[PDB]
């Protein structure tokens, strides 16, 4: 059940980001916050490994 | 905020391990010369030396 949510919001994502629309202004937003935050988790993780 | 707190907290650990390394050894150390200087005096005074020295 969780494999079909995944593959229908995969494919929602999809024909969201195929089309350029009005709340891409702030989900691009959210994606670069989202790349950050996980870039500072990347840093931390090998840092707290070695 | 808790996985940097985790990172400052391991920093505080990075120093107080280092230091009980540097204690262990430091008793490695000394236990190394008094076990030096003990098999160096398993002989101790002669018999004899105490009956003419007293």
């Amino acid at each position: 059940k969780l494999a079909l949510d995944r593959m229908r919001l995969s494919t929602a994502l999809k024909k969201n980001l195929e089309k350029i629309s009005r709340q891409s202004s702030v989900l691009m937003d959210n994606m670069k916050h989202l790349l950050e935050l996980n870039k500072l988790i990347m840093k931390s993780q090998q840092e707290s490994w070695d | 905020s808790t996985k940097e707190s985790k990172n400052e907290k391991l920093k505080e650990d990075l120093e107080r391990e280092q230091r009980w390394l540097d204690e262990q050894q430091q008793i490695m150390e000394s236990l190394n010369v008094l076990h030096s200087e003990l098999k160096n005096k398993v002989e101790t005074f002669s018999e004899s030396r105490i009956f003419n020295e007293l």
